[PDB]
């Protein structure tokens, strides 16, 4: 299991680029593909995503018209082709894994990224920009506009941490699902539209963001970022 | 030989206790058996 | 529905399609059954489970040579059964005549075809010429029996051999006339050790059998 | 010369001894019990896709998932909710006669006449399911396996054995001898100490899992056995035979307690299952249908008459609102 | 009097019909065929046959421009059925293998359209020119005057089926007389010899006269009247044979006689 982004540089406004994205150790032809956006002062982004038999693409509504997203299984790449660049566009581009089927884990896997320099929705808010705290218990919390509780008993939220220098990494999925490798000191819990993270006994590896993301429907939505400073 | 011995040396009940067993255990979790439309996931 | 069950939706429906497409292959391949005792030759015709495949006129098939009373059940779709007899060992024909009839009148194989090799005949031939050995010691009514008159002897050969090798055929067509009704055919042949011919007897027979299947499904029979 | 002497007397002590107990019937007492009445039940969900006929069938402990196995060489995983496929597992040999799925739910064993249990791993990093192990040494063909746990597993072969193996070296531990005809059907008891074996020559056994020794021996059907259930408080058989006829069996009184039969029925019985509380008998047939039995009354409650074939398949789930039956038109079906 | 016949019509098309619904376990890419030769049949029956009777009772008119075209649709659509199910029984004997590979519902539906597009094409301008020519369809007294269509449709109606049916009962006959010189073998390969006799020879001479009739009417003018004399009796004995059709295609599999049996 590994994934390898390319490209990227310094263009002029107006310009174009192309991105590439190596995958290796797993099947990758069953698997569908996000790319996702960061900003130096903005946190995460979706941007577009391909299904596994090229079947549907979906695109953000700040990028439609100017990117295109392309997959080749034979070879195990995957493409972004972008166009007419403005400085919006200046930040760093993730390649995440996701496959989709009764008891998946559909966001377990991130790449380590690439960087570009440039010269209705359902609205999730954090708010508390720094938690200051070893072995205290910290909750953290999330709120919503829109329930994320659908008919079927699933409710779409998600859990992921960013350590200094390092990839988002997965925590919990649907609210209460713990994540393979990670040790039972996580824990999360909530109802309707409010929702909280507890973590039993701090150690110097629990540093870093935390973010909420909801996976109801299309564009998928990012919180603003909860830091913990210990 | 030695098999037959060794099951003629089983402690036996009788036919009737036996039999009354499996109608207290049919009786006493009859209200959990949905065999026997809100609810139903199908 | 939620974005993820049209993902589950799409995986489903991708299942489905390759499914579909391995069937298409499977349907273009024939499948025999041998059964046969020891010292029969089973392994010789066309040269857990044993398998063994050829080709003639660009249609395949596949033999399946197990090791009878539990598995043989799996084998009730297969187009035709090859059943193997030593014809030069006259203490054993008996035997040979029961597990005949317990293949032909098993309720599992109502509908299926067997193709019939009576073996080893050159070794009946030295042994009914040198005259060691009698069947009249073993089948008194063969005392009583007169070759048909049309019979269609192999040119040079002599009246003492086709004799017997009616006989012995005899024996065995007379169990599968007595019962099966139209549904299924008994196809008698003659071989031995040395033939090669024996892959396009199967496929004429096979073709054969397919033939009378398209017939009866058009109501003309 | 002295010896066969020597069992028949032990024999007929056996024969005398249980004799002495028969002082009542299932029949006599029950008379204060009233009839379950007419059961109606209707296909709710119908799963396409095999080609070939489906020989077994088995469900998850969530009550969702569902294995089933067929000739034409692929295993299926199904979400009966919704009738989504899961997963599609090739097998290296067409002639499949029985699967399992693990109480975990982590993992699927299957075999057939390549006298071989083989393991399947359905959670993996790379996204395949794949090969976790081969278990060999039986001499003929592999019938029916159940787990015990992720490690340990029970199989049931043509060549009058069972054996309790050791999934992590795939090493034989118990050998359990004493049948004299093929083994058809296992059944698990509920608290994992005892197994129940049928055979070909018309004949049951109760065995000791930890010691590998036979406790009792059960008689009376005329021809083989073709499956055995285990009633849910661990202290009674459900068997079935090709003479048309099913049997409950008693490990505490050691001897027969009811009959299940009719005129009209003269085809031989492929499956045998209970529903939770123990009142209804489920049992397939060759007349192409399913009938359901009062277990206390040996009364016939109803039937289900959707299939073109045979039925070989039948279970329940462990909540208790379906069952689900299979046949060799290649379909399966979901009732309630 | 004569109407028993258009009774027998439509009880036999129902049969037919009944007995592939209900008795099951009949595969569909030769029995469903079957099912549209039935239909086409009972609809010749139910808006063919009646009214004709209307104008043998009157012997004057009431109907025509478009009765004229719904006759003419029917008998089409049933005659192009025969033709079909004897290409593919010719097929099936001498390919047995790549038929069964064949074999599938994808066939059956492309015949029942292809048969049911060809049937629509002669019919469409009967009401067409009708209705803007009254003396095309009344002589003197509903009939068909036009030589134009006359002398046109007859041979795609007729002429042409006859001629590929006959090529294909030689073909087929020889096909069985080779394969037997390779036991019940042989014994069930005369039988369907005798079947495809009978069914050719009854299509032969149920058609034939009405159409050499109603070619000499207009190409050999021959007395009209011994002409339209004749018409009035010949067009019966095409009508005839719609229910005679779906039967000897039917009653010689013992299943179709036992459902019937059970069934009537
Ligand atoms: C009378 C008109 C309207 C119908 C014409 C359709 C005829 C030509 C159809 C009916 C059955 C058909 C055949 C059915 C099966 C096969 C086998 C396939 O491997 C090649 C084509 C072939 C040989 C088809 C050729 C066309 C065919 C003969
Ligand atoms: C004149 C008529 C009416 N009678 C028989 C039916 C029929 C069929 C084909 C054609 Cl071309 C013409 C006709």
């Amino acid at each position: 299991v590994q994934l390898v982004e390319s490209g990227g540089g310094l263009v002029q406004p107006g310009g174009s680029r192309k991105l590439s994205c190596s995958a290796s150790g797993f099947a990758f032809s069953s698997f569908g593909m996000h790319w996702v956006r960061q900003a130096p002062e903005k946190g995460l982004e979706w941007v577009a995503y391909i299904s596994s038999g090229s079947g549907t693409i979906y695109y953000a509504d700040t990028v439609k018209g100017r990117f295109t997203i392309s997959r080749d299984d034979p070879k195990n790449t995957l493409f972004l082709q972008m166009t007419s660049l403005r400085s919006e566009d200046t930040a760093m581009y993730y390649c995440v894994r996701s496959i989709y089927y009764y008891g998946s884990s559909p966001f377990d896997f991130w790449g380590q990224g690439t960087t570009l320099t440039v010269s209705s929705d359902i609205v999730m808010t954090q708010a508390t920009s720094s938690v200051p705290v070893p072995g205290e218990s910290v909750s953290i919390s999330c709120r919503s506009s829109k329930s994320l509780l659908h008919s079927n008993g699933n409710t779409y939220l998600y859990w992921f941490l960013q350590r200094p220098g390092q990839s988002p990494q997965l925590l919990i999925y649907r609210m209460s699902n713990l994540a393979s490798g990670v040790p039972d000191r996580f824990s999360g819990s909530g109802s309707g539209t409010a929702f909280t993270l507890t973590i039993s006994r701090l150690e110097a590896e629990d540093v870093g963001v935390y973010y909420c993301m909801q996976h109801l429907e299309y564009p998928l939505t990012f919180g603003a970022g909860t830091k913990l400073e210990l | 030989v030695e098999q037959l011995k060794m099951e003629a040396n089983i402690d036996r009940i009788k036919v009737s206790k036996a039999a009354a067993d499996l109608m207290a255990y049919c009786e006493a979790h009859a209200k959990e058996d949905p065999l026997l439309a809100s609810e139903n996931p199908f | 529905v939620s974005a993820e069950d049209k993902a589950a939706a799409e995986r489903s429906k991708m299942i489905d399609k390759n499914l579909r497409e391995d069937g298409e292959k499977a349907r273009r391949t024939l499948r025999l059954l041998l059964l046969g005792a020891d010292n029969s030759g089973k392994s010789t015709i066309v040269k857990g489970i044993f398998e063994t495949k050829f080709q003639v006129d660009k249609v395949n098939f596949h033999m399946f040579d197990v090791g009878r009373r539990k598995w043989i059940q799996c084998f009730n779709d297969v187009t035709a059964i090859i059943f193997v007899v030593d014809s030069s060992d006259y203490n054993r024909l008996q035997e040979a005549l029961n597990d005949f009839k317990s293949i032909w009148n098993n309720r599992w194989l109502r509908t299926i075809s067997v193709i019939l090799f009576l073996n080893k005949q050159d070794l009946l031939a030295e042994k009914v010429l040198a005259g060691k050995s009698k069947i009249e010691d073993y089948f008194p009514e063969f005392a009583r029996y007169t070759t048909p008159e049309d019979a269609t002897p192999e040119p040079g050969e002599d009246p003492r051999v086709t004799r017997a090798k009616y006989f012995i055929r005899k024996e065995f067509v007379d169990i599968s006339t007595a019962s099966g009704d139209g549904r299924h055919i008994c196809y008698p042949h003659f071989t031995c050790a040395v033939d090669t011919e024996n892959a396009r007897r199967i496929f004429n027979d096979c073709k054969d059998i397919i033939l009378q299947m398209n017939l009866r499904e058009y109501n003309l029979v | 010369d002295q010896l066969r002497q020597e069992a028949e007397q032990l024999k007929n002590q056996i024969r005398d001894a249980r004799k002495a107990c028969a002082d009542a019937t299932l029949s006599q007492i029950t008379n204060n019990i009233d009839p379950v009445g007419r059961i109606q039940m209707r296909t709710r969900r119908t799963l396409r896709g095999h080609l070939a006929k489906i020989y077994a069938m088995h469900w998850g402990t969530d009550s969702r998932l569902l294995v089933s196995a067929s000739q034409d060489g692929k295993l299926i995983i199904w979400d009966s909710y919704t009738t989504n496929k899961v997963h599609a597992i090739p097998l290296r040999s067409s002639w499949v006669m029985t699967c399992a799925y693990a109480p975990s739910g982590n993992y699927v064993a299957c075999g057939g006449l390549d006298n071989i249990c083989s393991i399947y791993n359905l959670k993996t990093r790379e996204g395949n399911v794949r090969v976790s192990r081969e278990l060999a040494g039986h001499t003929g063909y592999l019938s029916c396996c159940r787990f015990l746990d992720d490690n340990q597993i029970v199989t049931s072969s043509g060549d009058t054995t069972c054996a309790l193996w050791d999934i992590e070296t795939g090493q034989q531990t118990t050998t359990f001898t004493g049948h004299t005809g093929d083994v058809m059907s296992l059944s698990l008891a509920p608290d994992t100490r005892l197994f129940v074996s049928g055979a070909c020559d018309a004949s049951a056994k109760l065995w000791d899992v930890r010691e590998g020794m036979c406790r009792q021996t059960f008689t009376g059907h005329e021809s083989d056995i073709n499956a055995i259930c285990f009633f849910p408080n661990g202290n009674a058989f459900a068997t079935g035979s090709d003479d048309a006829t099913c049997r409950l069996f008693d490990l505490r009184a050691d001897q027969e307690l009811m009959t299940y039969s009719h005129d009209n029925i003269i085809c031989g019985i492929t499956s045998v299952s209970f529903s939770k509380s123990g009142r209804l008998l489920l049992a397939g047939y060759d007349d192409f249908n399913c009938n359901v039995w009062d277990a206390l009354k040996a009364d016939r409650a109803g039937v289900l008459a959707g299939h073109d074939n045979r039925v070989s398949c039948l279970g329940v789930t462990d909540d208790g609102m379906a069952v689900a039956t299979g046949s060799w038109d290649s379909f399966l079906k979901i009732w309630n | 009097s004569i109407v028993i016949i258009i009774i027998m019509t439509i009880g036999g098309n129902i049969l037919v019909i009944m007995a592939v619904s209900m008795e099951k376990k009949l595969h569909n890419a030769t029995n469903y065929f079957l099912m549209s030769l039935a239909i086409a049949d009972m609809l010749v029956g139910l808006l063919v046959m009646p009214l004709s009777l209307l104008a043998i009772l009157y012997d004057y008119v009431w109907l025509c421009p478009v009765w004229i075209s719904l006759d003419v649709l029917f008998s089409t659509a049933s005659i192009m059925h025969l033709c079909a199910i004897s290409l593919d029984r010719y097929v099936a004997i001498r390919n047995p293998i790549e038929h069964s590979r064949f074999n599938s519902r994808t066939k059956a539906i492309m015949k029942i359209a292809i048969v049911w597009a060809i049937s629509i094409g002669v019919s469409v301008p009967i009401p067409v020119i009708g209705l803007r020519d009254e003396e095309k369809v009344f002589v003197n007294t509903c009939v068909l005057n036009d030589p134009n269509f006359v002398l046109i449709g007859s041979f795609v109606a007729f002429f042409i089926p006859l001629t590929i049916m006959v090529i294909t009962y030689c073909l087929t006959i020889y096909v069985l007389r080779r394969q037997a010189l390779m036991m019940q073998a042989i014994n069930n390969e005369r039988k369907a010899s005798k079947v495809l006799g009978i069914v050719f020879f009854v299509f032969l001479i149920m058609w034939c006269p009405f159409f050499i009739t109603n070619i000499l009417s207009v190409l050999c003018e021959c007395n009209q009247k011994l002409m339209e004399k004749l018409l009035n009796v010949f067009v019966w004995i095409g009508y005839v044979c719609s229910g005679i059709n779906p039967l000897v295609y039917t009653l010689f599999n013992k299943i179709y006689r036992r459902a019937f049996s059970n069934y009537l």
